[PDB]
């Protein structure tokens, strides 16, 4: 309720049969039944009680199935039962009767029909959604049923890289879409590589971006971005713990991003960025570097598992290499401006 | 364990025991409707029992169906969860050019750098 | 040096789906080919000895050699393996088989085993592929009996029509006395054979 | 989910706080 | 279910002894009148129809009336035994048909039993004969290996 | 010989036809109770069973298709250390044009 | 939202039966509610940062009863220590209660959410930016930490070699060139680098640096060691 919303409504109004006619819970249902089956026990209990308290009269079998209320509140041997005569007939109790099962047997009938239209309809989703999947199982992309045993989920983490990611197939229903949900915190996420100057202004950088292959479904899109993204993710955690070993050179990584110092104080600054939901010269440099960084850590990925003392062989090895090749020109310059 | 075979027949004679169930089911449901159907006796007391019995068999023969479309969709998820895929997408056709990367290479390695053949 | 092994069997269209599929749970295939000659003590001393088992075979790598030309012997590194039988009381657990071996270079293996004084028995090829898990083989081969002794490549002669394949998983500790070593090889392999299991059965024999 | 099923938690403590007080 | 099972025993018991019971009347007398004062005895005993029951009999009754408009009631008698007759031939001819059929077979339609022969246990024999005899040459083989056996 | 992608196919095909089990038991006693033709139960009777034992029968084989198939029942577990072919050349692609 | 309304509601109106001033219980109950979430995203944090980065370095505590959080860092005891999270009372300035009157009024229950790194023997109060990152103050504690234990090593280094502690780090000096030594905040280990080549160390630092690593003995004895070592080399030279 605002003021001026209701100020318009009621200026609004100022412009402006005898007999009359207008026209749930889970909780509400369940107490609905219980109620209708306590009155059922309530009768039926009765009805055992009376009983129970005439044979009681005339057997141990009954002291026992009477209840204890009862059987505190009245003596036994209270009820008695003479031979008598049946009563008459009733025409209109027997033409009720039939009446009632000829109307049980079409109640039944109809919802056979019933039933069987609304289990069309959920055939109908199903065999839509199990297209779908076909479809992408076709792109030979393996899939898993979901923890919650409901759906399935595609691996697009496939192709590879360190971490497992999969994810679920669902159909939004209102767009009569199919839509991939993954476990991943991101929207976007790609490697973006920095050079810092003196005064920390950037200088240059590069971000891959990935071939975008044609693809015919809007899931297989939906997948393709998803194995990128934790890709990326794949890549720069290697590179965090890759600095975590080598320190000693130089790598720092603070929280939000890893830097690595350079000859002329300078400094490059490798970053993720992320989404959650002379100067051509250089931009070579940067671009060579991501690319190289890459093929790199996919070397990371051939490698298996089993000298030097490095402190950790199982560390990754994408930035040592770079940073030696460059350093390696960096000596040999200083090396050749002191013979010029 | 069990062994590799034992696994697949149980799972079949699993699948099975669950599907022979609920088509029995149906049978034997729609078998003791009929039975019910005649209303020859008609003591209106019996026939609102029997009226009750109607209700609740027709319901049970949906749920055996119903219980049809679990085994089927299980079945249909097995197959896609069997491995057998052995290919990937491979969206490929984007060159290499090998020969350009390697003189880009060396290119930025020798910044700045008087080099000599080799010997 | 101690190694604790598991293996099982493979018919010939279940290799196929037991390969890409192997591929699908471990580490990628090593295409492997391997030439074994055994050989024999030719002074059988009945009482100490001990010649039925203990006696060596020795064998080496042929990645590439037979398809381009005639077999080498000379050419390809050699290197020798005594295997000896395995332990007994050990039908509930992974066997274990122990096992050492040395690399022979600028040699003559041949003429240096007979000179020792063992001799010629057996001579077998072993054709497949392995796969690894941390610290822990497993390989798919065949046993292709050759052509002729030191034979070419066109031939490759299998032993049997069936042609099944032979399933082992590798584990290897240095030291036999570590009861901690012996423990998580055994659960490395308990975990290797669970998952490989799913695939496959496959479980402990003698020898 | 559980994330607000936290936020109930974080709730619940307050209330038990505030009735212990 | 359950429930169902409980109740339709119950009607059969009512039925079966239906005229024992309907000879026999109930009247409470001697050792009640300790507590006669009550008016339990009167509720214990009563035989009112449910309200629900009540009104239920008497709309279906109203809906009879509205068939009375339609036609005449002489005729309506006899055919309601037509029908019940009806229902018993249906009840028998779906026996047979049912028996008729194979039901606990893989792909063993009438149709298909004409067709082509599947078995289940006859394909498992044949895959453990088929590993035991690979086991076999295993074990022949591991003895080669070890010691020549070829 | 058929792909898998085949059977599920013809699992679907079997999916689409169950639904249609009530349609036929109702329209069974639906035609005996409003109609009267005992002829019609006959029909309607018939086609209920036929449909009952195609469904059942049908799944009943696709089970078996899979023991026969040797399909795996507990799903496998992915390694987790790829590089793969595919991969590789998006890669090198992708580095290339960077260069 | 609305569930909160309705439970809050709830509470105020036994607050009426009651008779206590609404108010403060309304702002004591949501205020320490509000506490309560950000110690739980911060929790949530941790544990992320556990899985994620900090793999091998990184043990957390979640605790209910009076919900509280605690973060093991640095697992491995040095030739012990961790971080308390906490909800506690501030209790009310003598000077603030008399200013209070009326509308501006001290006798609402209130509290703050506080932080105390526990240190082998000691325990420190660390004061809480209202926009922290959990990464960040870990790495805040962490380089606290570091500082006090370098500065520990420099001490028991020998008497003639001239050391100087600056840039979050070690400085030792040799022949005009230093050894830098720092700690890595995950891994808790000490990294040795060189002033002049700072891209690649010298072998004999990362030898260093691993033999420090593996902490069969004080550090000083080892950086003593390389000192002496890092002299005569350079001069044999």
């Amino acid at each position: 309720l605002k003021e001026e919303d209701l100020q318009k409504e009621l200026q609004k109004e100022s412009i402006k049969t005898l007999d009359s006619k207008r026209n749930m819970d889970s909780q509400a249902y369940k107490k609905e039944l219980i109620e209708q089956i306590m009155i059922a026990q309530t009768e039926c209990s009765l009805a055992l009680d009376m009983t129970s308290l005439l044979l009681s009269k005339f057997k141990e079998n009954s002291i026992e199935t009477i209840s204890p209320f009862l059987k505190s509140t009245v003596p036994p041997s209270s009820l008695q039962f003479s031979r008598s005569q049946p009563p008459e007939s009733k025409e209109s109790d027997a033409t009720l009767a039939k009446c009632w099962k000829e109307k049980s047997l079409t109640s039944s009938c109809k919802f056979l029909f019933e039933a069987k239209e609304r289990l069309t309809s959920v055939v109908e989703t199903e065999h839509e959604y199990y297209t779908e999947l076909v479809k992408v199982k076709e792109a030979s992309w393996p899939l898993f049923n979901s923890q919650g045993s409901n759906h399935l989920s595609v691996q697009y983490s496939c192709l590879g890289g360190i971490s497992l990611g999969l994810g679920l197939i669902r159909m939004k229903p209102e767009s009569k879409s199919f839509e991939v949900q993954s476990s991943l915190l991101y929207s976007q996420a790609a490697l973006k590589i920095s050079i810092l100057n003196k005064d920390r202004d950037e200088i240059g950088s590069s971000t891959w971006s990935w071939p975008s292959q044609n693809c015919n479904s809007v899931l297989l899109k939906d997948i393709y971005k998803l194995q990128e993204i934790l890709f990326e993710m794949d890549i720069w955690n290697s590179l965090l713990q890759e600095a975590q070993s080598c320190g000693n050179q130089g790598v720092n990584f603070t929280g939000d991003e890893i830097l690595v110092p350079i000859s002329d104080d300078h400094v490059v600054r490798i970053t993720l960025e992320t989404s959650s939901k002379e100067k051509e010269l250089l931009k070579c440099l940067c671009d060579t570097l991501n690319a190289i960084a890459h093929i790199l850590f996919l070397k990371h990925c051939r490698k298996s598992d089993r000298l030097y003392m490095a402190i950790d062989a199982n560390a990754p090895l994408i930035l040592r290499p770079l940073i030696f090749y460059y350093n390696l020109n960096q000596e040999s310059l200083e090396f050749q401006r002191w013979l010029k | 364990s069990d062994s590799f075979q034992r696994q697949l027949v149980q799972r079949t004679n699993t699948l099975n025991s669950s599907i022979d169930n609920a088509t029995l089911t149906i049978l034997s449901r729609f078998q003791d409707i009929l039975d019910i159907a005649i209303n020859e006796g008609k003591d209106k007391y019996t026939v609102a029992p029997e009226v009750y019995q109607i209700e609740c068999h027709t319901v049970s023969m949906v749920r055996a169906v119903e219980q049809l479309l679990d085994v089927s969709r299980q079945i249909k998820s097995y197959w896609l969860t069997n491995s057998l895929s052995t290919s990937f997408p491979t969206v490929d056709y984007s060159e290499p050019d090998l020969e350009k990367v390697k003189r880009t290479l060396t290119k930025l390695q020798n910044h700045l750098l008087e080099v000599s053949l080799i010997e | 040096m101690q190694e604790l092994y598991l293996l099982g069997v493979v018919p010939s269209r279940r290799f196929e789906a037991v390969v890409n599929s192997l591929s699908k749970t471990l580490d990628g295939p090593k295409t492997i080919l391997e030439f074994w000659v055994v050989y024999r003590p030719k002074d059988v001393p009945p009482n100490l000895p001990r010649q039925p088992d203990s006696w060596l075979r020795l064998c080496s790598n042929i990645e590439s050699h037979d398809e381009t030309d005639t077999e080498w012997s000379k050419n390809t590194q050699w290197s020798m393996y005594l295997e000896g039988n395995s332990e007994p009381k050990r039908e509930d657990k992974c066997g274990i088989r122990p096992v050492n071996r040395a690399k022979l270079t600028n040699g003559s293996v041949t003429e240096f085993v007979e000179k020792m004084g063992y001799e010629f028995s057996h001579e077998y090829i072993i054709q497949g592929l392995e796969y690894f898990f941390f610290d822990t083989t497993v390989r798919i081969y065949q046993t292709l009996i050759p052509s002729q002794q030191r034979s070419i490549k066109p031939p490759f002669h299998p032993m049997n029509e069936e042609q099944p394949w032979i399933l082992h998983v590798y584990t290897h500790v240095a030291d036999a006395s570590n009861q901690v070593a012996m423990a998580k090889a055994e659960a490395n392999l308990t975990k290797v054979k669970t998952l490989l299991s799913a695939f496959c059965d496959l479980k402990n024999v003698r020898l | 989910s559980p994330e607000d099923f936290s936020v109930v938690r974080a709730f619940m403590q307050s209330l038990h706080s505030s009735k212990e007080a | 279910n359950i429930l169902l099972s409980q109740i339709h025993s119950l009607s059969n018991n009512l039925a079966a002894h239906s005229h024992t019971l309907q000879t026999t009347s109930i009247y409470p007398s001697l050792e009640f009148p300790v507590k006669e004062q009550e008016p339990l005895l009167t509720t214990l005993l009563r035989t009112k129809a449910l309200p629900e029951v009540e009104e239920w009999e008497a709309n279906t009754l109203q809906e009879y009336e509205a068939s009375i408009s339609s036609q005449p009631k002489k005729k309506e008698a006899n055919d309601a035994y037509q029908k019940d007759q009806l229902w018993d031939q249906a009840r028998i001819i779906f026996m047979e048909e049912r028996e008729n059929y194979s039901w606990f077979d893989f792909v063993t339609r009438r149709q298909e039993s004409e067709g082509e022969f599947v078995s289940q246990r006859q394909l498992e024999i044949d895959r453990a004969t088929e590993e035991q005899n690979a086991n076999q040459m295993l074990t022949d083989i591991l003895s080669f290996m070890k010691s020549g056996k070829r | 010989t058929s792909s898998d992608t085949q059977q599920v196919q013809n699992i679907l095909e079997l999916e689409a036809k169950i639904p249609d089990i009530l349609s036929s038991a109702g329209k069974c006693i639906e035609a005996i109770q409003l109609n009267n033709s005992l002829e019609d139960f006959r029909k309607y009777s018939k086609e209920f069973l036929e449909t009952v034992e195609f469904i059942s029968t049908g799944l009943r084989r696709q089970a078996l298709e899979l023991e026969k198939a040797e399909v795996p029942v507990v799903s496998l577990q992915p390694k987790k250390r790829y590089a793969s072919t595919p991969l590789s050349n998006l890669i090198f692609d992708q580095s290339s044009k960077l260069m | 939202r609305v569930f909160i309304e309705l439970h809050l509601n709830e509470e105020i109106a036994a607050a009426f039966v009651l008779q206590k001033p609404i108010l403060p219980l309304i702002y004591n109950i949501l205020h320490k509610f509000c506490l309560y979430q950000r110690l739980n995203l911060l929790s949530q944090q941790t544990f992320q940062l556990s899985r994620e980065s900090w793999l091998g370095h990184l043990r957390g505590v979640y605790d209910e009863k009076p919900p509280r959080l605690r973060l093991y860092y640095w697992p491995q005891l040095n030739v012990g220590h961790y971080i308390h999270i906490f909800v506690n009372t501030q209790p009310i300035s003598a000077f603030e209660r008399t200013l209070s009157s009326k509308r501006s009024s001290c006798e609402y229950d209130h509290f703050l959410l506080l932080v105390e790194w526990h240190h082998d023997g000691i325990v420190e109060h660390v004061p809480l930016d209202d926009h922290m990152d959990a990464q960040h103050l870990l790495l805040l504690i962490t380089q606290k930490h570091a500082q006090l234990i370098l500065e520990q090593i420099r001490k028991e280094l020998h008497p003639n070699i001239f050391s100087e502690h600056v840039g979050g780090g070690l400085k030792i000096h040799v022949f005009d060139n230093e050894i830098i030594v720092k700690v890595n905040s995950v891994t808790g280990r000490l990294v040795l680098s060189s002033s002049a080549s700072p891209l690649s160390p010298p072998r004999h630092l990362r030898a260093a640096e691993k033999n420090i690593a593996l902490n069969t003995q004080p550090p000083a004895q080892i950086l003593n060691r390389l000192y002496f070592f890092c002299i005569q080399t350079q001069l044999l030279e």
